[PDB]
């Protein structure tokens, strides 16, 4: 069951109407296009192919979300309380405390102040994160005036005529004139992403079942099409939609996951303290108003506000910084994912190279050719007239599908701009150059049919007439994988004469390929068929779906090499990768030869390991005799890969330390990945061409080249570096790595508190001794330390050793796992609360109480009525007047925190290396520090605190009482961290590296 | 890689199971050991480090006196018969309904016979009247046991008695006995002409501290009771040769100067609240202590 | 001023407001740092 019957009514197409009647009614010549005059003209009557903006959200009311956002909900619960118990007190006494009305007015003060910020951070966030949703300008390509351009996809209006190919977005609503084995992706539509073929045919009265309509927004697979625009912007089918065509969406990334289930589990066990301690209270002679805000006191304190600030803060950060670095991120979650790679499967041509190919050498006659690559000023290393350079260069002109764009023919050849393979590219401006017009060439072999060039049969393949007068009258001319083209042939063209392909030849086709294709220079095979008169008569009718002509037997004519060399940041890109422990493999549609060879250019491959050909080619023995484990690298035909079980693909990536898979499939480059994967690794892929869709949608993170990339492969991707600038991925990669540690440094510090903030009203049950610290005071704690230093870590700059230790495994690195519980629960968070103690025992025994006296008076010191209350040295205290210390012990036990919190807050901004390696260049940690304890003097040492707050004025000496805990953190965790430094592997680590 | 990490398990119980090596859905008897032990060793020297800095803090105060009393600064005046709720409520015809006040405030006199102050080493003899400040010297161990200044029973007028196992005390009007706070070191400080009382100065300017018991507060209050404040010489206070206080240490059998208030009124089957105040130079009170330096007792004789 | 016993509050006050107005304005100058 769908809602298809509510789309199909309000639809009116011309799906119907005859190639002449589409032409009268917009038009346009079906053929030539529309001249860019009459495009104009109806650009200004029309308006911009683009859909009108949706209103998502307004401001206010976005506000109001980070204002109750989630623990923000919760603070308001315990807000609300804290005034309602006000209204109470005031009925059960006259002129009760002043507390729970400061307390209600601080509590939501911090989720008001929380709100704003949170807010106004994330409303930061998404003003740079949308500054890039306008930096794509999705281009089309229209045949305006015979020639053909790309422009704006919204300067496209009704009537032009559109040309879509492989991996092209449809820039609008189409009736196809034309197509060769055209598959459309009505995914966006019809849910199903199954390719469906456009034809140009009619084939169902419904506009959406029918062939012969490509619709806005979806984009067409592979094969190619020329359709008619029959609506623009707002009008096409996609845009009559008033759901969501560009916008919001899916997906749950890994870190939010974590996230997820700790806060999950994190509250579960706040809200068991809290309810367990409010019936204790209540066992305990509590009273019951007070119990519940106690409860609610205990609540707030074992829950992390902060992390959602944190976190808001760390994403705003890592969305300015891939910013500057012109990486559009379209989920800023998943840059951490980024960081978690442990591998890298890269394509090859127009991502680890520039895709700026030009025409090298040409191998033909038995012999190698140069031809002039830079600044040519001339033509090839040759007679232009050899008459198998003519047969070579024809179907390199032939076979080619590439055009110069439109208004060119006045400027130089390399001066212009072109439209189709950067190979083809390549073979047109070489013999534009050195030859004669393509134009006028391919004019004159009028094309009669092709298979255009697919990433999967890597050959393209054309039958034109022939004008000639030895002239067989049909001329097969093809060209690909040079390996593929040559087992397809018969015989060879030599000095003019086609005689058969013997092995000495083969052989010397061989060496070329290893030696040219070893420069690192690309190679394509070139051959052609004269089809016999006899068999192909003149009004033949060629088929291209069950293929009525001979694909085999041809006869090869030759090489051609071009250069194409690695993109400048690449070399130390995938440097930088290994060394952070990353694995780069590099996977390619190219020949293995072309693919080591830049593999070991860009340096996936290192000189000095060797392959199982390169092992065995040392000691002149069998390749298939050397054993596999002796090779540290390998470079793995796709044609093999084909004959590999999952066990065979699952070895050679288990074993292997630098892979290169060539000739792989579209599917292959999935397999490949779905293999890394099922490792247990987290991988990146990164693409350009529409073959890297299926892997860089099945990756971990898909990585676009901005540029050179294609619709739907920047589609696929959840990166698209927009300068194809490929060592963003290393910034990338940081930055990923960045949110982990800063994120986990922040839970680290956020959780010492804890213990302490619950210690006391434990011991005070378990040693029946005076309260050490109350509900006034753990607030205090809380909202006063493990707030704004928390939110400090986030912006807390990286560590030295993230670029150079291994990423991190996600079965065991979890945001957070026991190592972690240790240390803020078992260790730190333990020292902590004995400096709190400490001081109690200090202020007691010289306020005349010594430890020892302590036991058993909670029962008596509590109670209002005994002011006879005997120290140690026999004194008689009243009930307020020991209440006065009691509260005095409160407010230094908090104040002890504070000064404990330091050094957490100091050990909790490095996991690894010393606190003087990192240094003080966080300037919020600092800024951290000093209101935190400004305002730890300011509640002591403020008039009237003790009648609102119970909270009195320290003596000098109190201060420092907490001083030795503070710096037995500060060296326990430095010396800690110094030990896993230098013993890695060791138990130091293992156990205490959270 | 050929290195084996990783949690790839598929067995949920892997929570107890062992089979393999490891138990306890932790590691193995190594490191379950070996762990187990660095907190051991942690908290065990942790606390060391607790005990030895409380150690250290030990050893700056002196055992003899406190190293601060402005908390317990001006002292309270307090009664003997616990206080329920400040209040002593009974049923004046019926012994039961006090029972509960009189073994309380038997119990504490106790420490008071003349039995109890036998010998002549511990317990000296301060005058039968009210002297001033025996000041037994150097708060130190130089002088050791310092005397304890003697308080007979007899003193407190009417609210002695002598009976046979439990002392017969007051049913019909009780006995609201009287008491100061002891604070190490402190020499009481009696009025003189200028800041003056809420009543007429009672004799004894010199060596008696004040305590009056009126009515609830000053201004227009329900005044129903008879008051009779008995003590030693007569004067209705404190005998100012029983300080300074000299600690648990010092004075370990110390006996404080009471001072009883047998209230015999004229009003029976209401309760009556009644506020006492020891007055002096060196005696403070507070809007929100109760209890320091003044009293707040509410007692119903209703029969 | 001095007489019996007792503990100055009033200067141990207004030492500890000197010092939360030192690490109050430090703490916003160095946020500041221009
Ligand atoms: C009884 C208990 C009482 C305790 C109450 C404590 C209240 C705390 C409540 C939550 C505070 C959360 C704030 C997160 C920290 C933001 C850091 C940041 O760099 O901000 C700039 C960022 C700007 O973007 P940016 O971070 O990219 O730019 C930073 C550039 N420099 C380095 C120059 C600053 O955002 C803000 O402008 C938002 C404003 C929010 C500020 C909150 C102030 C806290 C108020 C009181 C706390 C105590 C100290 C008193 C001093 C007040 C003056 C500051
Ligand atoms: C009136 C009430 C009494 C008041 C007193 C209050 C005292 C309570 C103190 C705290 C108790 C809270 C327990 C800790 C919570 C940890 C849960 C967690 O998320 O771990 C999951 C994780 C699960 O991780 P996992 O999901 O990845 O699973 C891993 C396993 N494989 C790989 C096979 C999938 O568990 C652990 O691995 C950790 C083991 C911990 C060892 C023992 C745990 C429990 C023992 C102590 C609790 C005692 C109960 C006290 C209550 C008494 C009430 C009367
Ligand atoms: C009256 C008694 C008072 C006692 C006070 C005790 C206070 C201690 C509080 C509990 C600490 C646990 C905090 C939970 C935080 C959860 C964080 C999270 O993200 O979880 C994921 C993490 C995941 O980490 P992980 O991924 O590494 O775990 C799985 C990995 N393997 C398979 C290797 C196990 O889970 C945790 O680590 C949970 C921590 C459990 C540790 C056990 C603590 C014991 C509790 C205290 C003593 C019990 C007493 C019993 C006797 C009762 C009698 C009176
Ligand atoms: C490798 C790195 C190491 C660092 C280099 C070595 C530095 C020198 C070593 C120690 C320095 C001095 C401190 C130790 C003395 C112990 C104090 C004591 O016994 O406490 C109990 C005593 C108790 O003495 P009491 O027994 O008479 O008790 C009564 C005192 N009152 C009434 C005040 C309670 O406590 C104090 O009175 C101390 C508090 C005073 C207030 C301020 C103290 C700050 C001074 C420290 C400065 C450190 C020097 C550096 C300069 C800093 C400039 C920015
Ligand atoms: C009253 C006591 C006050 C004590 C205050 C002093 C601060 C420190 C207190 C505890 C001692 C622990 C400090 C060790 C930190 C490790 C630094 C490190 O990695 O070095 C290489 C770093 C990094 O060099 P790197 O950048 O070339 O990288 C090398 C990294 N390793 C070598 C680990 C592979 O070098 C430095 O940056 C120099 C600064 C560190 C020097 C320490 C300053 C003072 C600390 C020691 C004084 C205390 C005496 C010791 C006894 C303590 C017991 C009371
Ligand atoms: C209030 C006081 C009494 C609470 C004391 C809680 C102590 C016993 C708790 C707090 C944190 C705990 C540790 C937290 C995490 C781990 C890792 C686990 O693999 C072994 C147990 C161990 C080491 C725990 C032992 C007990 C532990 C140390
Ligand atoms: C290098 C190492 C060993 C130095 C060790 C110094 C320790 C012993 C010092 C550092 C700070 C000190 C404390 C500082 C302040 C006070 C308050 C005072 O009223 C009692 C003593 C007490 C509690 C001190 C005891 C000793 C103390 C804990
Ligand atoms: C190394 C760094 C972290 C040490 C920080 C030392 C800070 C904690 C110390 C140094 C001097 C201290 C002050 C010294 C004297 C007084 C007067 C007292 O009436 C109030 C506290 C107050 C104001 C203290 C607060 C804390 C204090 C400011
Ligand atoms: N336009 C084209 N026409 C014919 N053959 C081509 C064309 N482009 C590439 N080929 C050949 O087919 C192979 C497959 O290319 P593909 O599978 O996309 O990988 P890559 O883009 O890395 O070459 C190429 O190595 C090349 O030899
Ligand atoms: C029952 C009883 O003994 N009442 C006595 C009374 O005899 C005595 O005259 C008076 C002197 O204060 O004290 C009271
Ligand atoms: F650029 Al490729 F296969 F290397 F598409
Ligand atoms: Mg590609
Ligand atoms: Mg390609
Ligand atoms: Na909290
Ligand atoms: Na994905
Ligand atoms: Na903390
Ligand atoms: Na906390």
């Amino acid at each position: 069951r769908d809602m298809d019957e509510l789309k199909k009514e309000v639809s009116m197409d011309d799906h119907k109407l005859s190639l002449d009647e589409l032409h009268r009614k917009y038009g346009t010549d079906l053929s030539r296009g529309l001249t860019p005059a009459r495009a104009a003209e109806i650009l200004a009557r029309d308006g911009p192919n683009a859909l009108t903006p949706p209103p998502t959200t307004p401001e206010w009311v976005k506000f109001c979300r980070q204002l109750f956002g989630g623990f923000s909900m919760l603070l308001w619960i315990g807000a609300i309380l804290c005034f309602l118990a006000y209204g109470i007190q005031a009925a059960t006494e006259e002129e009760p405390q002043n507390d729970n009305l400061y307390l209600g007015v601080v509590l939501s003060a911090v989720v008001i102040i929380t709100g704003c910020f949170s807010y106004y951070q994330e409303a930061k966030s998404s003003k740079i994160m949308e500054s890039f949703k306008n930096m794509v300008p999705q281009q089309a390509l229209v045949i305006r005036n015979g020639e053909k351009m790309s422009i704006n996809a919204e300067e496209v209006v009704v009537g032009d005529l559109v040309e879509v190919k492989g991996g092209d977005r449809i820039p609008a609503d189409l009736r196809i004139i034309s197509a060769n084995g055209c598959k459309v992706d009505n995914s966006s539509l019809t849910g199903e992403s199954e390719p469906q073929t456009r034809s140009p045919d009619f084939t169902n009265e419904n506009p959406l079942e029918t062939r012969n309509i490509a619709f806005f927004s979806t984009n067409c697979v592979e094969g190619t099409a020329r359709g008619i625009v029959v609506y623009t912007g707002d009008r096409t089918v996609m845009g009559r939609i008033a759901t969501l065509a560009s916008g919001l969406e899916g997906g749950q990334t890994p870190i939010a996951a974590e996230i997820e289930h700790f806060i999950h589990i994190i509250t579960g066990v706040a809200v068991f303290l809290g309810v367990s301690f409010f019936i204790l209270s209540l066992i305990l002679e509590y009273t019951w108003l007070e119990a519940v805000i106690f409860l609610i006191g205990i609540i707030v304190a074992n829950v992390p506000e902060g992390l959602l600030a944190t976190v808001t803060v760390c994403l705003t950060l890592t969305a300015k910084r891939m910013a500057r670095k012109n990486c559009l991120v379209k989920n800023l979650e998943a840059v951490e994912t980024l960081g978690s790679t442990s591998t890298i499967c890269s394509d090859k041509t127009g991502t680890l190279t520039q895709n700026r190919m030009t025409v090298a050498h040409m191998w033909f006659d038995n012999q190698i050719h140069e031809a002039d690559t830079t600044e040519n000023q001339s033509g090839v290393s040759f007679d232009k007239t050899s008459a198998t350079w003519l047969a070579l260069s024809r179907i390199a002109g032939l076979c080619n599908r590439a055009v110069f764009q439109a208004n060119q023919e006045n400027l130089p050849i390399l001066k212009r701009a072109v439209a189709g393979d950067a190979s083809e590219s390549a073979l047109l401006k070489c013999i534009e150059l050195c030859c004669g017009s393509v134009k006028e060439m391919r004019e004159r072999y009028t094309k009669i049919v092709e298979i255009p060039f697919n990433s999967t049969n890597k050959y393209q393949l054309s039958i034109h007439k022939n004008p000639n007068t030895a002239e067989p009258r049909h001329l097969l001319v093809m060209k690909g994988a040079p390996e593929r083209i040559l087992d397809r042939c018969s015989s060879i063209l030599i000095h003019g004469k086609e005689q058969p392909l013997d092995e000495e030849l083969k052989d010397a086709f061989q060496n070329a390929y290893l030696e040219l294709g070893g420069l690192g220079e690309r190679v394509l095979g070139f051959c052609h068929l004269f089809l016999p008169d006899e068999q192909f008569p003149e009004g033949f009718q060629f088929d291209t779906d069950d293929v009525n002509f001979p694909l085999d037997n041809l006869c090869f004519v030759g090489l051609i090499s071009m250069i194409d060399p690695p993109r400048a940041a690449v070399p130390d890109a995938v440097g930088k990768c290994r060394s952070a422990g990353i694995k780069v493999i590099m996977v390619t549609g190219d020949h293995p030869i072309t693919a080591k060879a830049i593999a070991k250019g860009v340096g996936i491959i290192s000189e000095g390991n060797e392959t199982v050909e390169d092992i065995a080619a040392r000691l002149n023995i069998p390749v298939s005799q050397v054993n596999p484990r002796d090779a540290k690298a390998c470079v793995v035909h796709g044609s093999d890969l084909k004959d590999m079980t999952s066990e065979q693909l699952d070895d050679i990536l288990k074993y292997h330390t630098e892979i290169v898979f060539a000739r792989t499939s579209p599917q292959q480059k999935l397999i490949i990945v779905e293999g890394c994967q099922r490792q247990g690794a987290i991988v990146a892929v990164t693409g350009d061409g529409v073959n890297d869709s299926p892997a860089l949608k099945k990756a971990d993170i898909g990585v676009a080249m901005g540029i050179a990339g294609s619709d739907v492969s920047k589609q696929a991707a959840d990166m698209i570096l927009l300068d194809d600038n490929f060592a963003s991925i290393v910034t990338g990669v940081e930055e990923g790595r960045l949110i982990f540690d800063n994120l986990k440094k922040s839970i680290a510090y956020t959780l010492t508190s804890n213990i302490p903030e619950i210690t006391p009203f434990l011991i005070f049950i378990i040693a029946n001794i005076p309260l050490p610290l109350g509900t006034v005071t753990i607030l205090c704690i809380d909202l006063g330390t493990d707030m704004v230093p928390a939110i400090s870590l986030a912006y807390e700059q990286a560590e030295s050793d993230i670029m150079k230790r291994q990423p991190r495994n996600p079965k065991t690195d979890k945001l957070v796992n026991e190592r972690l519980i240790s240390m803020a629960y078992g260790q730190i968070g333990m020292i902590q609360a004995l400096g709190g103690f400490f001081t109690y025992f200090v202020i007691l025994a010289e306020n005349g109480f010594l430890p020892i006296h302590l036991l058993g008076l909670r029962v008596n010191w509590d109670d209002r009525w005994i002011n006879d209350v005997e120290d140690s040295y026999g004194q008689q205290w009243t009930y307020e007047q020991r209440k006065i210390v009691e509260f005095t012990c409160h407010t230094a036990f908090f104040v002890s925190i504070v000064v404990v919190q330091w050094a957490d807050l100091v050990i909790c901004k490095t996991r690894r290396n010393s606190v003087f390696q990192q240094g003080m260049k966080n300037k919020i940690l600092i800024f951290g520090l000093f209101e935190e304890t400004a305002l730890a003097a300011f509640l002591s040492y403020c008039p009237g605190m003790g009648v609102a707050l119970r909270m009195y004025p320290l003596k000098p000496t109190w201060w420092f009482c907490a001083f030795p805990y503070s710096l037995l953190i500060f060296v326990y965790d430095e010396v800690r961290k110094l030990i896993i430094r230098r013993r890695p592997g060791g138990w130091v680590e293992k156990e205490t590296y959270y | 890689m050929a290195r084996g990490k990783a949690k790839e398990e598929g067995s949920w119980k892997k929570f107890i199971w062992n089979s393999e090596k490891k138990e306890f859905l932790g590691r193995t008897g190594g490191s379950w050991f070996k762990i187990l032990l660095f907190y051991v060793i942690f908290y065990g020297c942790l606390a060391g480090i607790f005990i030895g800095t409380i150690q250290v803090m030990l050893l700056t105060i002196s055992e003899f006196k406190p190293t601060y009393q402005d908390r317990v600064a001006p002292p309270g005046l307090t009664q003997i018969p616990q206080s329920q709720k400040t209040e002593i409520s009974f049923r004046p015809n019926d012994p039961q309904s006090y029972e509960s006040y009189v073994v309380s405030i038997v119990r504490f006199l106790e420490k008071y016979k003349d039995l109890a102050q036998k010998d002549d080493m511990i317990f000296e003899d301060c005058g039968n009247v009210p002297s001033e400040l025996k000041e037994r010297g150097e708060y130190n161990n130089e002088r050791g046991e310092r005397k304890v200044c003697r308080f007979r029973l007899e003193w407190l007028g009417n609210c002695s008695g002598l009976n046979d196992e439990t002392y017969g005390y007051k049913d019909g009007k009780p006995c609201v006995i009287i008491k100061l706070n002891r604070v190490l070191g402190f020499k009481p400080k009696p009025p003189k002409n200028e800041s003056l009382e809420t009543y007429p100065v009672m004799k004894y300017n010199p060596y008696v501290l004040p305590v009056h018991c009126t009515g609830k507060r000053d201004e227009d209050k329900e005044k129903v009771g008879t008051m009779e404040y008995f003590g030693l010489g007569g004067y209705p206070g404190f005998p100012l040769q029983y300080y300074p206080y000299y600690g648990k240490l010092l004075q370990p059998k110390y006996l404080q100067p009471l001072m009883a208030v047998q209230f015999t009124n004229l009003t029976m089957d209401t309760e009556i609240r009644i506020e006492c105040k020891a007055y002096g130079e060196n005696i403070g009170y507070s809007e929100k202590d109760r209890f320091q330096g003044r009293f707040d007792v509410k007692i119903e004789v209703k029969s | 001023d001095v007489d019996p016993f007792y503990y100055d509050y009033e200067t141990v006050r207004n030492g500890g407001l000197i010092f939360a107005a030192l690490a109050f304005i430090v703490g916003l100058i160095i946020i500041l740092s221009k």
